[PDB]
């Protein structure tokens, strides 16, 4: 059903079980998030997760790099079945095959059981967030964080580039100067909505990602095209990239 | 939503 995709958990048993062209594109995004976390020098204290969704295979080598995890959506559907998972519930997500993958790109320093307990551990909050507002966790009591991290979660609710640009804004008042700002997303997306019987696009190229991010108020680290161009019946890309950017 | 792969979540 395309309900399905209004419902977290069809959408991790749809994708994430880890046994496909969407598997691939996972390892790539795997492979660049132990990159960025792990080898690049990201890490600090305190990383804010925006959009985590009912994912957490973008927190795996990141709980390695920050003391302190936020996870937050605008959903609180998604959340509810994060939590199904931070709480160790049995009706949870089963994330096993994805973080013995994470394990093993880590050398195997440490096994599946302690990576998942090192995570749980490391979420403190799960919070609401909107990065429409200009106060995108509604002024919630933390002091400005060392990491944003927006994994994949953008486009829905930035349907052009100057939405995309002041959602970024917006993530600063998060961060401490000099903070990192982690974004993963597509090249040139779009997404078939079924209702309303039409494709919704979000132009991102390497040159227009640039400058919303420098226009935001950060300093551009890396960029990295990280996989291929992507189809299936309900998406397209021309790839998907990483951007590490420091904060003014 | 709709949650339809690659996107993972909800900013």
């Amino acid at each position: 059903t395309y309900l399905s995709h209004f419902n977290p958990r069809d959408y991790l048993e749809k994708y994430y079980k880890f046994g496909s062209a969407e598997s691939q594109i996972l390892k790539h995004l795997l492979k660049n998030l132990f990159k960025i976390f792990c080898l690049d020098g990201v890490k600090g204290d305190l990383l804010i997760d925006i959009g985590s969704g009912p994912t957490i295979y973008q927190l795996l080598s990141a709980c390695e790099s920050f003391k302190e995890i936020v996870v937050t959506d605008y959903s609180d559907q998604n959340l509810q079945e994060l939590e199904k998972w931070l709480k160790k519930e049995p009706a949870a997500f089963d994330w096993s095959p994805v973080v013995t993958y994470v394990c093993d790109l880590e050398g195997n320093r440490v096994k599946g059981p302690e990576k998942e307990e090192k995570l749980r551990q490391a979420v403190k909050q799960v919070l609401k967030c909107d990065v429409t507002q200009s106060q995108p966790l509604g002024a919630v009591p933390l002091p400005p964080a060392d990491c944003v991290l927006s994994t994949l979660c953008l486009d829905a609710a930035c349907p052009d580039l100057p939405t995309y640009c002041r959602a970024l804004r917006n993530l600063g008042s998060l961060l401490k100067p000099g903070g990192f700002l982690v974004i993963m997303d597509a090249l040139k997306s779009s997404y078939y909505m079924i209702g309303e019987q039409k494709f919704s696009s979000l132009p991102l190229g390497r040159e227009a990602v640039e400058a919303a991010v420098k226009e935001a108020g950060y300093t551009i680290e890396w960029f990295e095209v990280i996989s291929q161009s992507y189809s299936s019946t309900m998406a397209n890309n021309e790839g998907l990239f990483s951007l590490v950017a420091r904060k003014l | 939503f709709p949650l339809i792969f690659p996107r993972k979540g909800c900013g």
